RNA sequence: GGGAGACUGGAAUUCCUGGUGUAGCGGUGGAAUGCGCAGAUAUCAGGAGGAACACCGGUGGCGAAGGCGGGUCUCUGGGCAGUAACUGACGCUGAGGAGCGAAAGCGUGGGGAGCGAACAGGAUUAGAUACCCUGGUAGUCCACGCCGUAAACGGUGGGUACUAGGUGUGGGUUUCCUUCCUUGGGAUCCGUGCCGUAGCUAACGCAUUAAGUACCCCGCCUGGGGAGUACGGCCGCAAGG
């Protein structure tokens, strides 16, 4: 079980209201797995540096995670899959 | 290379006293652990050459061992081959 | 000559996340700047440039504006 | 050391590989 | 004759090339501004 | 038509200098050439011809009202501040300088080298 | 930047589609082949694909060598420092042998943007089977296997001990100026450069990273061509080694 850090980009069309439970349902693969904690953290609604698939703002979430390598790259495969997901990307917060 | 833990219980089983860690018996003991856990791993990566030069190294390192351990002592050669179950 | 601000009692820790501890170290073009100019250690500079790079990657710096 | 070695050694073997490409048929239907 | 051919394909390797590499007798000389770079 | 602020692409070339001016949505409403004022072969390199095509640009901008123009440069330099200057010159107010030269991030090879 | 796998980012080149838009563009020492007038080059928007990863980035790091830098994750090798807990000479070298080994090349199957042997024109030339230009096929890329060579060079086999110093730089431990911010400075261990003693060398130079002083083991040399060739043999699909 070791330590993850997530940021994902959600396009700015949807509210930003239902980030968080839309969020705290993905995370239930990460959850039930393995004994796993998170603690989500959004700052959202940020205009990109570049245009990211015909868009210019983003919704900006931060998830650190601690779970098991193949449960974390589960949820990183399941958030890519959904459209609502611009962009992804998955630290490792330990000596990594 | 094994965890801190996997070592502890390497050593705890094989080891001539509840100390030690050099003796060839422990030595031998954690070297083929790691060597299979190494042939494991080079049996995905058919390619990783750099590995497998550390698995030749590491091969080459318990044969020296088992070489003076059965110099010394052929009972103790005997027991550890067997215990480990190894053919030379 | 200078000074590596993070070998230093107070040296913040380098993240992807903090966009303006990296501002100041790329150039109006974007790109990032050497370590003589810069100052900063060999370990350091590699933890900016790792930093940048993945800021980059997800369009927190611009690639060259 | 001087390149001339190394330019008589060239020029022999640039002449045997040459000498080797005209007669390939040959030597496979002799061997 | 060999030697003082003169044409182009005899003076072809020793007309000065490139902008900043190599330099030669009639090498263009590099333009300098009034004010010292820094 | 009348577009009274419009933008000013210059590509300068190692044996030629292309103006179009472009109204700033991207569309070319003038361009001149520096072999469209008369120049041919290595003679249209040169920073007059620069400036003379920069010059038969500004004027058939002109008279399609534009005013005021803000320029790209691109290009290895041969008569790019000949060519700005000229444009100034031909009664167009020249607002901001802009080089933008694609620069790879080490892609596509480049031709063998010369000799 | 040690290696292997998977996923993934942006700039640029090319192509395709659609606007604006005209008569040139491209290329050179100078031109011509070539592209365009059936709408080119230029400019804008959109799309497809492949390859390489600007800045960081150096005489800096890692690897036995070949070599290795876009990002992330997974698996994995080695090194160094300190403590010195453990074993107690278990060391060194290594004929043969086995493995790894740039690029080119070869086989089977994909891919193919750019570059580009061969090949076509253009030009230069007395002649151009070339240099320069316009095109351009294998190849370069991927998967799995062959090949087994290089100026595979530090042209310097491996291990060990000893023999003035000075000064850069990378990794780590520690005492004292102490603000303890500071390459403060020292000491020490492990690397990597430069300059320089003694000594060595035909000289150039090497010089604590030896080409110095010695010990152990291995490989190799015995005038130049003929020739790393013939013959025989072994390996290889072949090239060939």
């Amino acid at each position: 079980m070791r330590p993850y850090e997530i940021m994902v980009i959600l396009d700015p069309t949807l509210d930003e209201r239902t980030v968080a439970p839309s969020l705290e349902t993905f995370l239930n693969v990460i959850r039930k797995d393995g004994g796993t904690v998170d603690k989500v953290d959004i700052w959202g609604r940020r205009r990109l540096a570049y245009e990211i698939a015909k868009h210019a703002e983003g919704i900006y979430a931060v998830i650190d995670v601690k779970a098991e390598p193949a449960t974390v790259s589960e949820l990183d495969r399941q958030l890519n899959l959904n459209e609502s997901v611009l962009r992804t990307k998955v630290l490792r917060t330990d000596k990594h | 290379a094994l965890t801190a833990e996997q070592k502890k219980e390497i050593l705890g089983q094989y080891g001539l006293h509840d100390t030690d860690t050099g003796s060839p018996e422990a030595q031998v003991a954690l070297l083929t652990k790691r060597i299979q856990d190494l042939t494991e791993h080079l049996k995905v990566h058919k390619h990783d050459h750099h590995s497998r030069r550390g698995l030749l190294l590491l091969v080459g390192r318990r044969r020296r061992l088992l070489k003076y351990v059965a110099q010394v002592d052929v009972a103790r050669y005997r027991s550890l081959i067997e215990r480990l179950g190894l053919r030379r | 000559t200078r000074k590596c601000v993070f070998c230093s009692k107070k040296g913040q820790t380098i993240d992807y996340k903090d966009t303006a501890l990296l501002r100041t170290y790329i150039s109006e073009r974007g790109k990032i700047r050497a370590r003589r100019v810069t100052g900063n250690c060999v370990q350091h500079q590699r933890d900016i440039a790792v930093a940048v790079k993945n800021a980059r990657e997800v369009a927190l710096l611009p690639f060259g504006s | 050391g001087s390149v001339i070695k190394k330019r008589r050694k060239r020029m022999s073997k640039k002449k045997h590989r040459k000498l080797l490409r005209r007669t390939r048929v040959q030597r496979r239907k002799l061997g | 004759l060999e030697r003082i051919a003169e044409h182009w394909e005899a003076r072809r390797g020793g007309v000065p090339a490139e902008a900043g590499r190599e330099w030669r007798h009639e090498s263009e000389p590099a333009r300098r501004p009034g004010y010292f770079p820094r | 038509k009348n577009v009274p602020h419009g933008a000013a692409h210059i590509k300068s070339t190692f044996n030629n200098t292309i103006v179009s001016i472009t109204d700033p949505q991207g569309n070319v409403i003038a361009w001149a050439s520096s072999g469209h004022v008369g120049f041919k072969g290595s003679r249209k390199s040169t920073p007059f011809a620069a400036q003379l095509a920069a010059e038969n640009a500004a004027r058939k901008a002109q008279e399609h009202g534009v005013k005021k123009v803000d320029v790209f440069v691109k290009g290895p330099g041969s008569g790019r501040e000949t060519a700005i200057r000229s444009l100034q010159a031909a009664g167009l107010e020249v607002g901001t300088i802009s080089d933008v030269t694609p620069q790879p991030h080490n892609g596509c090879r480049p031709p063998k080298r010369r000799r």
